[PDB]
RNA sequence: UCCCCCGUGCCCAUAGCGGCGUGGAACCACCCGUUCCCAUUCCGAACACGGAAGUGAAACGCGCCAGCGCCGAUGGUACUGGGCGGGCGACCGCCUGGGAGAGUAGGUCGGUGCGGGGGA
RNA sequence: CGCCUCCUAAAAGGUAACGGAGGCGCCCAAAGGUCCCCUCAGGCGGGACGGAAAUCCGCCGGAGAGCGCAAGGGUAGAAGG
RNA sequence: CUGACUGGGGCCUGUAGAGCACUGAUAGGGCUAGGGGGCCCACCAGCCUACCAAACCCUGUCAAACUCCGAAGGGUCCCAG
């Protein structure tokens, strides 16, 4: 981690819920991420945005 | 396939000239033509232009071939290049768009060299092939002025089946190389 | 050329027992044989400082033989400056590798030679600080042949 | 490219255009037309693909030019730099040749100015 | 004198002192040789002795043969310090040096000029020595 | 010196034999296309088929599927269902995919 | 060779100055030129220009002998 | 069962480099093409497809050669587990069991399993 | 003053000193997954600008290149592109 | 009855010793890219080195952090006392 390496949760953009953590770096990769990745709650595979940790 | 001038003249004229030079028990030793590589090593183009493109069109009218870029190996502080910096456009030339344009560039090209005084005959390579290098673009005739914008030469690399200089010289001189000495 | 020396033949004595008795243990061995053998440590000084593996020396076993050997290996006891064993190569029609002298009509004292032992010279002779020649320019007698690459400074 | 190995700039009369080409003054540029027939106002753009190698036919073999005249001027300077005459020694060093003065001027064949320190008065 | 011109590493553990020479056991280009017969750290100023005086008695003739070289890094602590506080700096150089070793060679030169330049140079060795002559013992190595 | 032909073949073939699997390989000449089924744990081949064998000829694909149902149905015969399929050197594609889908066709599990 | 990256070759006519025509292909259908291989004075044998002096400079520096023999 | 070729393993250079000789009926390759499938940071070179006029030139297969590479004894030595001595030391020696590396002689231009095509 | 690599360390592991030398307190959205393909450094000969070294061609080359950064191990039958 | 210790058998190891194939060090000689040295040249060459200068070749060596090698031993498992 780092001032510009910075901590992210990716959260289920269908149930709004923090499902994983994990990290960038925010100069080289300014957008927010975008990945999808399983929600247990949603139990499937969804679309998970990056939001403030 | 198709007919070039160039081509007709290797089997008819040149192959037989060759074996009764040489000796050949096999049709297969007899000296062959195999592909015809083009090298703009440009620079000029690292990163003060994607000029690149206006010479990659002009090497796609003399050659009827899109050139593919090189890109730096290394990084080299002297030469200020970074690297995988795009530096160059080179094309193989094979079968016969290697003889069209072999064809024009005895036919028209090296006679619109000025001062042209004919090939070097000690640039062969050695082991049957030859190089020669060009500092104007413009002595093709696909290439107008008015279409041009800055000079560039090339690397033309000739590769042959000949295991020697020897067999090769007599190859590109029977096809029509004009040898200085 | 050439010099005889007397050869007993070993089995189970310690080299130990047989240096501590004055003798020199050795071994014998071409093609198709290979035998322990052993010399009397003082004869073979007088000989081997005179026949120095250029020279033919013909070993006496006691069971009538005479065979004609090279010394090709000679193992010294670091500490005391003295041999410990020697390596007695018997000489067969076969043509073989050695070292023979060099005499100058001043790097290299002898030259490697690959020759058949009936036609084993005692010289190989020069020519006439700095200067030098090498190997390629040389004698070569009858049946022998430089047996490096003459890129060799002599 | 077009003659002799120099393209002499369109736009202009012909007989200025051939002057363009090292070997032909304004004087060779009124023969050569006048040998030919062709009016020396013509401008270049507005000539025949006919007239083109009737004028570049007879400049290209009436003298020589460009690339070999200036093989021949080479030559011959070297030719007095080899056997060491006073003109030899001249384009050597690069100090003018035909009785000019150095004492003072010389620029062209000497260069920018080298200036160096002089000698001192005395307070 | 003699040193390493570069080294990976500066300083080096203490040897051990163990076992007739590895090698150079025999004369190897000269006539004469002079022989260790006890082990020693030989620095480089004993070698630079020996040698001198070889130089001054074959009044510069002949040849001289140097076959040992110092490469081992002699470290030494400032004097009066205390223990620890790591490795002492390196203040010279020895060569390793074990019975049997032929460390010096001489030639062109008489049997009698040889014998005493080895002589001479013995006396400025650490260590007792022996004059050898090429023998054909030597040249069958 | 491997050429690029022979690191393809070791590339390919190091990852079928991990599996351990009866391998399905392939050769593919200019005129003909042959199969052997192969146990690499006892270094020996279970069955085999190919054009010179079955004496084919014509179209190289629509003959390549050919061999492949015939080496699939002597195989059947013999037990053999489960395999491993080795391109060897070759890009799954034409003929070697033809005698590829012909095995499946006639029953071979890959 | 790939679609849509390459021009096309097409029949292609060439002119010198010399009158003389190359059957050839290229890129543009008729190309003229102002010089060919049929005519270059390296080409066409010895053909010496302008120049068949050497030198004559400078021992047939003659005219004349009008020194008295 | 034996010979040749093709494919695929195993030993992991005694199997390699180089020099030479040799093979096209079959098999393999190059080859003939680039419509089709598919393909080139450009190129039918590669990958791929459709073919069968030619050549074993290249590659590959098989042989012969020890120049290089690679393997390599026997004998002797170093060292050493255990047992004993010696020297102020640095270090050395004996008994018993074990025993290199280098080097010498010498060997090697592969050997073998399984399947397929062909042959006698 | 914690952590990593090598040595010391006496051919399993472990092993000390204010013993001999270095490094870390990051980084990467690909520098991650998988599929397909490709093979380096350097030597020599050849080639406009072009050099010791840019890019191009031939030959040789088992890994001495590369693998983000220390070192060691590993590695082209890939972990490298 | 499994223990210390011991017999046999397999596997693991990188020390002693040795070696120089890698990383470095290194003595003598030969052949030698960059020169100094320099009768000297710059008109464009050169040319000669009883001197230093990679690579290679021959002779000869050194290394805790070098290894193409490599013991005795040591460890561990099985069977047996
Ligand atoms: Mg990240
Ligand atoms: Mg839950
Ligand atoms: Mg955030
Ligand atoms: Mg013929
Ligand atoms: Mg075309
Ligand atoms: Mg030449
Ligand atoms: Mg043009
Ligand atoms: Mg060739
Ligand atoms: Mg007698
Ligand atoms: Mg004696
Ligand atoms: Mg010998
Ligand atoms: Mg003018
Ligand atoms: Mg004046
Ligand atoms: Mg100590
Ligand atoms: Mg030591
Ligand atoms: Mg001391
Ligand atoms: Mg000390
Ligand atoms: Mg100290
Ligand atoms: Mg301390
Ligand atoms: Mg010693
Ligand atoms: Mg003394
Ligand atoms: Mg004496
Ligand atoms: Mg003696
Ligand atoms: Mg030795
Ligand atoms: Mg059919
Ligand atoms: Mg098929
Ligand atoms: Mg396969
Ligand atoms: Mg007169
Ligand atoms: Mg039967
Ligand atoms: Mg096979
Ligand atoms: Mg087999
Ligand atoms: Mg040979
Ligand atoms: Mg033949
Ligand atoms: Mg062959
Ligand atoms: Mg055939
Ligand atoms: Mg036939
Ligand atoms: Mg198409
Ligand atoms: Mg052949
Ligand atoms: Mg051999
Ligand atoms: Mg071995
Ligand atoms: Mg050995
Ligand atoms: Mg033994
Ligand atoms: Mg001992
Ligand atoms: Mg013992
Ligand atoms: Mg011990
Ligand atoms: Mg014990
Ligand atoms: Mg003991
Ligand atoms: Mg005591
Ligand atoms: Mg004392
Ligand atoms: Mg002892
Ligand atoms: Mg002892
Ligand atoms: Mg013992
Ligand atoms: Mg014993
Ligand atoms: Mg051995
Ligand atoms: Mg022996
Ligand atoms: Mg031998
Ligand atoms: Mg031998
Ligand atoms: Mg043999
Ligand atoms: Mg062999
Ligand atoms: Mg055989
Ligand atoms: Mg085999
Ligand atoms: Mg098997
Ligand atoms: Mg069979
Ligand atoms: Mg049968
Ligand atoms: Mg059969
Ligand atoms: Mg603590
Ligand atoms: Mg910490
Ligand atoms: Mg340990
Ligand atoms: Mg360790
Ligand atoms: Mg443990
Ligand atoms: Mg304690
Ligand atoms: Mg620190
Ligand atoms: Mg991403
Ligand atoms: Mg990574
Ligand atoms: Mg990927
Ligand atoms: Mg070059
Ligand atoms: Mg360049
Ligand atoms: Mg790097
Ligand atoms: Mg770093
Ligand atoms: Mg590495
Ligand atoms: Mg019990
Ligand atoms: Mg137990
Ligand atoms: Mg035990
Ligand atoms: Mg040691
Ligand atoms: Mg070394
Ligand atoms: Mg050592
Ligand atoms: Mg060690
Ligand atoms: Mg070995
Ligand atoms: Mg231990
Ligand atoms: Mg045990
Ligand atoms: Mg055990
Ligand atoms: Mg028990
Ligand atoms: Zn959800
Ligand atoms: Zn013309």
């Amino acid at each position: 981690a780092s001032e510009v390496r910075i901590k992210l949760l990716l959260e289920c953009t269908e149930c709004k819920r923090r499902n994983y953590a994990t990290e960038k770096n925010k100069r080289n990769t300014p957008n927010k991420l975008e990945l999808r990745k399983y929600c247990p709650w949603c139990r499937k595979h969804t679309v998970h945005r990056e939001v403030k940790i | 396939p198709l007919d070039v001038a160039l081509k007709r003249k290797y089997y008819e004229e040149v192959r037989p000239e060759l074996i009764r030079r040489f000796g050949y028990q096999n049709v297969w030793e007899v000296p062959r033509l195999e592909k015809v590589v083009i090298n703009q090593g440009l620079g000029e183009a690292k990163e003060d232009a994607r000029i690149l493109e206006k010479a990659a069109q002009e090497l796609a009218l003399i050659t009827g071939q899109k050139p593919a870029v090189t890109r730096a190996k290394k990084s080299i502080s002297n030469f200020k290049l970074r690297k995988g910096m795009p530096i160059g456009l080179r094309v193989t030339l094979r079968r016969d768009r290697m003889w069209i344009f072999l064809e024009k560039l005895l036919n028209v090209a090296l006679p619109r060299i000025r001062d042209f005084r004919g090939l070097n005959p000690n640039s062969f390579d050695g082991r049957g092939n030859y190089n020669l290098g060009l500092r104007e673009q413009l002595i093709f005739p696909e290439i107008t002025y008015d279409m041009v914008d800055a000079l560039r030469g090339m690397d033309i690399a000739v590769v042959t089946t000949a295991e020697t200089d020897e067999e090769a010289r007599a190859l590109l001189e029977l096809l029509g190389f004009p040898f200085r000495k | 050329m050439e010099y005889r020396l007397k050869a007993y033949y070993r089995e189970g004595e310690k080299p130990s027992a047989l240096r501590r008795a004055g003798k020199l243990p050795g071994v014998m061995y071409n093609r198709h044989l290979n035998r322990k053998v052993y010399v009397d440590l003082v004869e073979f000084d007088k000989v081997f400082r005179q026949a120095s593996i250029h020279h033919v020396i013909v070993l006496e076993l006691p069971d009538g033989q005479s065979l004609p050997t090279l010394v090709r290996q000679v193992n010294l006891d670091k500490r005391r400056r003295r041999p410990e064993h020697v390596d007695f190569f018997v000489l067969s029609d076969e043509p073989v590798e050695m070292y023979v002298p060099l005499r100058f009509v001043e790097i290299h004292r002898d030259i490697l030679v690959k020759v058949s032992p009936r036609n084993i010279p005692e010289f190989i002779e020069v020519d006439v600080i700095g200067d030098s020649l090498h190997a390629s320019d040389l004698k070569l007698p009858p049946g022998v042949e430089l047996a490096v690459s003459p890129e060799e400074t002599i | 490219a077009r003659i002799a190995g120099v393209e002499i700039p369109r736009n202009k009369r012909v007989d200025v255009a051939l002057t363009y080409i090292y070997g032909i003054g304004k004087a060779r540029a009124k023969e050569a037309l006048e040998k030919t027939g062709i009016n020396p106002a013509t401008r270049v753009k507005d000539l025949t693909e006919a007239e083109v190698v009737r004028l570049r036919e007879y400049v290209e073999n009436t003298w020589k030019l460009e690339g070999e005249l200036r093989a021949e001027v080479a030559a011959n300077i070297k030719r007095l730099m080899d056997i060491g005459c006073y003109r030899g020694l001249r384009h050597r060093r690069g100090l003018p040749v035909r009785g000019q003065r150095t004492r003072t001027n010389a620029r062209t064949r000497k260069g920018p100015r080298k200036t160096v320190a002089g000698k001192k008065k005395a307070p | 004198m003699l040193m390493p011109r570069r080294m990976k590493y500066r300083k080096q553990q203490r040897g051990r002192l163990k076992g007739a020479t590895k090698g150079g056991d025999y004369v190897a280009f000269g006539d004469y040789g002079l022989v260790a017969l006890e082990p020693a750290w030989i620095t480089a100023q004993q070698i630079e002795a020996a040698r001198v005086a070889m130089v001054r008695h074959f009044r510069r003739g002949g040849k001289i043969f140097i076959r040992i070289f110092p490469d081992k890094p002699y470290t030494k602590k400032p004097l009066e310090v205390r223990m620890g506080k790591g490795k002492g700096n390196v203040e010279g150089y020895v060569a390793v040096v074990k019975p049997g070793r032929v460390m010096f060679e001489v030639a062109g030169v008489t049997e009698e000029q040889a014998m005493e330049a080895l002589r001479i140079a013995g006396h400025k060795l650490p260590i007792k020595t022996k004059i050898v002559r090429r023998d054909a013992y030597d040249e069958a190595q | 010196r491997l050429t690029a032909y022979e690191r393809r073949k070791f590339r390919v073939r190091n990852r079928i034999k991990r599996t351990g699997r009866l391998r399905l390989s392939v050769f593919r000449s200019l005129k003909h296309i042959y199969a052997q089924i192969i146990d690499d744990e006892k270094g020996v081949t279970l069955v085999s088929a190919s054009s010179l064998a079955l004496k084919l000829k014509g179209n190289k694909t629509e003959v390549a599927r050919q061999v492949g149902r015939a080496l699939a149905e002597k195989a059947l015969a013999l037990g053999i269902k489960q395999v491993a399929f080795d391109r060897g050197p070759y890009k799954y594609h034409g003929r070697v995919k033809a005698l590829a889908e012909g095995a499946r066709e006639g029953g071979l599990e890959f | 060779m790939k679609e849509g990256i390459h021009p096309k070759l097409v029949p292609a006519r060439i002119i010198c100055g010399c009158g003389n025509v190359i059957e050839t292909y290229s890129t543009k259908p008729e190309i003229y030129v102002e010089v060919c291989s049929k005519c270059h004075p390296f080409y066409t044998g010895q053909q010496r220009f302008v120049d068949t002096e050497g030198r004559v400079e400078r021992f047939q520096r003659r005219y004349g002998d009008s020194y008295r023999k």
